[PDB]
RNA sequence: UUGGCACCUCGAUGUCGGCUCAUCGCAUCCUGGGGCUGUAGUCGGUCCCAAGGGUUGGGCUGUUCGCCCAUUAAAGCGGUACGCGAGCUGGGUUCAGAACGUCGUGAGACAGUUCGGUCCCUAUCCGUCGUGGGCGUAGGAAAUUUGAGAGGAGCUGUCCUUAGUACGAGAGGACCGGGAUGGACAUACCUCUGGUGUACCAGUUGUCGUGCCAACGGCAUAGCUGGGUAGCUAUGUGUGGACGGGAUAAGUGCUGAAAGCAUCUAAGCAUGAAGCCCCCCUCAAGAUGAGAUUUCCCAACUUCGGUUAUAAGAUCCCUCAAAGAUGAUGAGGUUAAUAGGUUCGAGGUGGAAGCAUGGUGACAUGUGGAGCUGACGAAUACUAAUCGAUCGAAGACUUAAU
């Protein structure tokens, strides 16, 4: 079981050996540390806090989350470490195999391994129960005054309420999504990106999490 | 459509806890020593930046 | 791009009034919005100044009002020509950043954000 | 994207000349059919003295359509008009003759009598 | 520039070989074709109606009548299913894309050469 | 269901069918597990368990029904004010017009027919879907988290092989097992195929301007027309319901007495479903039971009660977008690439203007893949993110241990 966090820059195709057209998405994944190491005895369980991407020093006036605040800069210090912009832990990784402050490489995964991405999906902002929910339109025409409403939200007397979990409008995206049983095509160590084929969540620049597929 | 029961003075004033206007985002003017609101010209002596507007 | 709560037309047009009046003052109080689409309107026509070709003249004609200012010499100039003269050979060694906001406060009739555009 | 109520040329030599579809066989629910998709259909218009008669219900594999078919390599093929063939239950023409060019996919179907007649399959 | 990533790892798809055509030119694209075990090279012939994209994901149509019926075939430039392409013809257009000729045939959808 | 009764409603509880959105029961239509069979096989019949998911499109009719066409694994039956008109429709029915048949002396009338015929409402409360602020969580903070709970998902076809084997006179033709590839559905995404693309490029009509020519601009749906970037998108591209575990149902037993036999049950011990609990996905410590880990901050005053601004940190304000109704979130704020500009590209368009040349001319060709170009890549402080301000700890008690 491995896992590394990228950066999805984008998507392109690659031709297979027979020559079929291979939709495939392009992460960077470079500056992958092991910032900590959990264990059952001090944390209750097994897994390794991984940091991506460096970010600039701690600096005494700093207004943004480009530079790191102290407490951050201590923590990464600790694993002699430069401070990260993102920091995600993988519970699927032996911990035994990972020692604090090594450096967590695209080459770990090789080609037609299986696998999970998680990323968060694209926001869309408030949307209707059509776009959000999938619902069918009433009539365009025929005197109809129903077009994008989202329809008789109960019954009647028996139940006098509106039950949990009836789909209405509201902001759609912006969810936690995991793509299972993708597929790394290529990784390419000197630009520190792996090719995992078909697509995955969120916009371009978004992190993306990749781990070992869970089912085998 | 139109309201069952009138709203008490309670319901209405609970309702009004955030309906309230902020102080505006102000700071000395360094020339006259003024208040202006950050980022715009200072209105009592002209000067924005160390310099006459 | 901002649509200024205007028609494709009607935006068009208002982003003409202002550049020509911008370029004819060289300051001009107007609103933040107006001001941040107006700046990118400005400085090109300031890169086509600067070329100086007939083409660029003419692409600039395009955008440009026709209208005519009067110098203390009482000589008549048109914005066309004060662009492609004086404010030409001003911003020569200048690449970018022609143009300068300055925010002003809100105004009384309906609390927009005053601000001063102007060369520079 | 042939459904319900397309219309459709027939390519061949069967009698009838242009058939409407009744079914998109495949499934439950099935909207669409493509090039190697077998449909029932209606002839609507028949030339005389044909096998084939208008008003017959029939069923067809479609040869040829306007949205054409992607194939692995990421090619792509697209005709001019939407065709199909009349064929019998083992998946052989009715009609003697094929007109026109067929889409290479009808050989993965298993209708090679068809493929064999058409002049050209691309 | 694309994304300079992108580019890079994609840069090996990229074919040299290709000749340098334009809509309105006529192509013999020959293509490898497997037909159960048997694979051979089959021939499509056709004016080019349409190029788009850039780099590995640039594609362009090519159409041709045949026994009255109008077909196009889509291709991606760098595919390697193409053993070659030949511009039999160049042609004379007053535009990048080609879709008028879709509903033209005979003497309308001839194309004049350069 | 048709009724009976007349108990809430006549200072109004809108009524058929459809549309939208569902939700529940199981007397189960399909799929899963069984028993018996007048069960050879393939198919069936009947009964038991089982509600997880699934349960199509048309013709006719206002229809509900129902019949029919074509499918499907199947085209389940019921409740929810015969669910749902402050969600929609308004064809039927149930106003005023008119007509037919019929009845009436007549005015008129008819669960007979025919044609035509106004569907209002800015959401207060609960409810529901989203999204913030306050306080709490015994110091003040930044990150990473455990998962009590909760939600989601849960469907199936065909084909190949085992095997023309079992079975069978023949016809026909299994199970069990192993593969492949679909339908429907869900979800992410725009590389591809397409759609849109009102500050992209080009062609073109009428008319009015920039004095005229040339070149341009206004108006005519964006005047119209041919293309089209980013973004947003489906019909496009990937992915999913896998493989399993534990306990069970109807069942099937093993051992076994009461009851010397027998007996699946009483003690004891196994096996056994798409179902149950998990496995998979998502939310989740206001889980007031407020959890855990890592890191950061740690002083003076004092009436000795405690206070204070400051620390770490975070905001105001400002430049913004991958985010967004607004908040919020995220990228930045000069020790700076956050945006604009500028410069260089990608993609798009398809050959600018000017000049020259050929032609009587309309035009053509060359200069020259030209010129132009929103959103996409890169570089560059030229412009704007100025100067500032505000908030924000000093850690209660008891007991045990050390
Ligand atoms: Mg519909
Ligand atoms: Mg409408
Ligand atoms: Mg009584
Ligand atoms: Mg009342
Ligand atoms: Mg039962
Ligand atoms: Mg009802
Ligand atoms: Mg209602
Ligand atoms: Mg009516
Ligand atoms: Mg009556
Ligand atoms: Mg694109
Ligand atoms: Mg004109
Ligand atoms: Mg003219
Ligand atoms: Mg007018
Ligand atoms: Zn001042």
């Amino acid at each position: 079981t491995k896992g590394i966090l990228g950066r999805k820059i984008g998507m392109t195709q690659v031709f297979g050996e027979n020559g079929e057209l291979i939709p495939v998405t392009v992460v960077e994944a470079k500056e992958n540390v092991v910032l900590q190491k959990k264990t059952v005895e001090v944390d209750g369980y097994n897994a390794i806090q991984v940091g991506f991407e460096d970010k600039k020093a701690y600096k005494k006036d700093a207004k943004s989350n480009k530079y790191a605040n102290k407490p951050a800069e201590g923590h990464a210090k600790k694993a002699d470490a430069a401070p990260k912009r993102f920091i995600r832990e993988f519970r699927n990784v032996d911990v035994d195999a990972y020692e604090v402050g090594q450096e967590v490489s695209v080459d770990t995964f090789v080609a037609g391994d299986v696998i999970d991405v998680t990323g968060v999906s694209k926001g869309k902002g408030f949307q209707g129960a059509i776009k959000r929910h999938g619902q069918s339109r009433g009539p365009m025409s025929h005197g109809s005054h129903f077009h994008r409403a989202p329809g008789s939200v109960g019954m009647a007397s028996d139940a006098s309420r509106v039950f949990k979990g009836q789909k209405m409008p509201g902001r759609m995206g912006g969810n936690t999504v995991t793509v299972q049983n993708l597929e790394v095509v290529q990784v390419d160590t000197e630009n520190k990106v792996i090719l995992v084929k078909g697509n995955v969540p969120g916009p371009k620049k978004g992190l993306v999490e990749i781990r070992t597929s869970i089912k085998k | 459509a139109v309201p069952k029961r009138r709203t008490s003075k309670t319901r209405k004033n609970k309702r009004r806890t955030h309906f309230k206007i902020s102080v505006p985002g102000m700071t000395e003017c360094p020339n006259c020593g003024e208040y202006k609101l950050s980022h715009r010209v200072c209105k009592n002596c002209g000067s924005y930046n160390g310099e006459e507007v | 791009y901002r649509k200024l709560g205007r028609t494709s037309d009607q935006r068009k047009a208002m982003l003409r009034d202002l550049a020509t009046s911008l370029i004819i003052s060289e300051r001009i109080e107007t609103t933040e919005a107006r001001a941040k689409e107006v700046r990118s309107v400005v400085e090109k026509l300031i890169t086509l100044g600067k070329k100086g070709d007939l083409a660029s003249r003419r692409n600039a004609a395009k955008t440009l009002r026709n209208v005519e200012i009067l110098n203390e010499d009482e000589t008549t100039q048109t914005a066309l020509q004060k662009l492609f003269g004086e404010i030409a050979e001003r911003y020569t060694e200048r690449q970018g950043g022609y143009t300068r906001i300055l925010k002003q406060g809100p105004r009384r009739g309906d609390g927009a954000e005053s601000v001063i555009i102007e060369l520079v | 994207m042939i459904q319900q109520e397309t219309r459709l040329k027939v390519a061949d030599n069967s009698g009838a000349r242009e058939v409407l579809t009744i079914k998109v066989l495949g499934g439950s629910g099935r909207k669409t059919a493509n090039i190697g998709d077998v449909i029932v259909c209606t002839v609507k218009n028949a030339t005389p003295g044909g096998v084939v008669k208008k008003g017959d219900v029939v069923k067809a594999v479609i040869v040829r359509t306007k949205s054409g078919v992607r194939r692995n390599d990421g090619s792509y093929i697209k005709f001019d008009e939407n065709a199909c063939v009349i064929i019998r239950d083992d998946k052989g023409p009715r009609g003697t003759r094929i007109f026109g060019p067929v889409a290479r996919e009808l050989r993965e179907g298993n209708f090679m009598k068809i493929v064999s007649l058409a002049p050209e399959v691309l | 520039t694309n994304h300079k990533l992108i580019e890079a790892v994609t840069k090996s798809q990229l074919r040299t070989d290709l000749p340098s055509f334009r809509p309105g030119d006529t192509l013999r694209v020959h293509v490898r074709i497997i037909e159960g075990t048997r694979e051979r090279i089959q021939v499509f012939e056709g004016v080019v109606i349409k190029r788009r994209g850039g780099g590995v994901s640039e594609t362009f149509t090519v159409r041709k009548i045949s026994s009255g019926v109008g077909v196009e075939r889509t291709f991606p430039l760098h595919t390697p299913k193409i053993e070659k392409i030949e511009v039999k013809r160049r042609g004379k257009v007053r535009r990048a894309k080609l879709y008028y000729l879709r509903s033209l045939r005979g003497k309308a959808a001839r194309i004049q050469e350069i």
